[PDB]
């Protein structure tokens, strides 16, 4: 993460984050629904930077300072680029209406009416199909990354030696390589959690409550759709136990 | 300091983020209860014991029958919960919940918890149960669930309050230390 984004999600919420004579000036149910829009962006930042730690601490570590069999590495962190990717474009876009909406003169005060809309292009169209195809081959290659984990941390003293050292800091303490793979697993189930409770306090302007709840209806269609999609690979799988 | 993988699974408003989030923020949440809850590694010392004791939800898995079983690999401990306030949360948990954790941990010590103790004592929460012929799910028909399902053990808490909060994750810890 960066400097900048963690000081404006350092808060517990977005009525601790805003100044206190901005949070006065509006009404509860806005408090309510920026809490909940806040909240989506925060845990948005968390999970992007969960990915830098797979792709820049763990994957390219491991490539620069281990010597692995090729392929290894990719068994480890299956579509890390790709996701980073996806997530880190809507990580762009969230960020930026954030930006729009700040008053002049301050960096912390902002209501952010329209979400609805951005949450339907993210999961609509070529950018859900990628993401469904996308969470289909990570969570079908979830449990042969674990097991390839502990394979070589049981085996190899030097991949064990990488792990300590670059694990060691307090604030890689819930994020080690195992962990990352949960993490990342998990969000997906996450976010129709997060947008029905925007919902619940976005009833105000009809147009809004419509898209969050189109929204919702589209993170459940591909929800329902990578849950379809998976079939676990195992680690050293033999042809007739793949075809009964 | 050895490493524990703890699991908490239930119904959709059993209370587990809650229960997860009063845990593992050492603050209580006065301001604002997260909606979801990540991951965290607790510090936890158990009869002289220290553990470091990684907490996961499975809130939003409770539909995909697929992508749920992805939480389950190495734990240690699963603490299945159901809402005091809810009864038909409860009937879950040997028809559904129960097999399920039997089936991806074997041999992984379950203790059933009763969330939301305080809705006993809730007028709002007696007076809509009573409307569908319910009451508040009753400390005995809590332990015959447990002792039914060969739990490891039943536990009630309140996250709400706090009571019995601690003792759920130290006694869990036990259960993950045992062999
Ligand atoms: C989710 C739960 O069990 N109780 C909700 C609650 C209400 C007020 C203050 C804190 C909490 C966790």
């Amino acid at each position: 993460s960066m400097e900048m984004d963690e000081k404006d999600f350092a808060a517990d919420s977005w009525s601790l984050a805003v100044d206190s004579s901005f949070l006065q000036q509006h009404k509860k149910e806005v408090m309510k629904q920026q809490d909940v829009i806040y909240e989506l962006i925060q845990t948005e930042l968390h999970h992007v930077r969960t990915l830098k730690i797979m792709t820049r601490l763990f994957r390219t570590g491991m490539l620069e300072e281990l010597h692995l069999e090729p392929g290894v590495v990719q068994g480890l962190f299956p579509c890390v680029d790709e996701l980073s990717d996806i997530h880190t474009r809507f990580l762009s876009q969230l960020l930026e209406r954030r930006r729009q909406a700040l008053c002049p003169g301050s960096t912390r005060n902002f209501v952010i009416h329209r979400l609805g809309d951005l949450l339907i292009s993210q999961f609509s169209g070529p950018s859900a199909e990628q993401m469904c195809k996308t969470y289909s081959e990570f969570c079908s290659r979830h449990s042969k990354a674990l097991k390839l984990y502990k394979e070589l941390y049981a085996r190899d003293k030097r991949f064990q030696q990488f792990i300590r050292k670059v694990t060691r800091p307090a604030v890689l303490k819930r994020h080690g390589v195992q962990e990352c793979i949960l993490l990342v697993t998990q969000r997906i189930t996450k976010y129709p959690l997060l947008i029905s409770r925007i919902l619940q306090h976005s009833h105000g302007i009809e147009e809004e409550r419509q898209d969050l709840t189109t929204a919702l209806g589209l993170v459940k269609e591909l929800l329902s759709n990578v849950d379809e999609g998976i079939y676990q690979l195992e680690k050293g799988a033999r042809l007739q136990e793949i075809y009964n | 300091a050895i490493r524990k993988k703890l699991v908490i699974v239930g119904d959709g408003a059993c209370g587990k983020t809650c229960l997860l989030i009063v845990f593992s923020k050492d603050q209580f949440p006065e301001v604002y209860v997260p909606t979801v809850f990540e991951n965290y590694v607790a510090d936890i010392e158990v009869d002289g014991k220290q553990v470091e004791l990684a907490l996961w939800d499975t809130a939003g898995q409770e539909d995909y029958d697929r992508l749920r079983p992805l939480s389950y690999p190495d734990t240690d401990v699963i603490l299945m919960c159901f809402s005091i306030d809810s009864p038909d949360s409860l009937e879950n948990i040997p028809e559904k919940w129960t097999p399920e954790v039997k089936h991806f941990c074997p041999n992984v010590p379950i203790i059933l918890v009763g969330n939301k103790k305080d809705l006993r004592n809730d007028e709002h929460t007696r007076r809509e149960l009573a409307k569908m012929k319910q009451e508040p799910v009753k400390p005995e028909e809590g332990r015959d669930m447990a002792n039914r399902i060969g739990a490891f053990g039943y536990m009630e808490c309140s996250a709400k309050t706090k009571d019995g909060v601690r003792e759920v994750f130290e006694m869990a810890t036990r259960a993950a230390l045992q062999a």
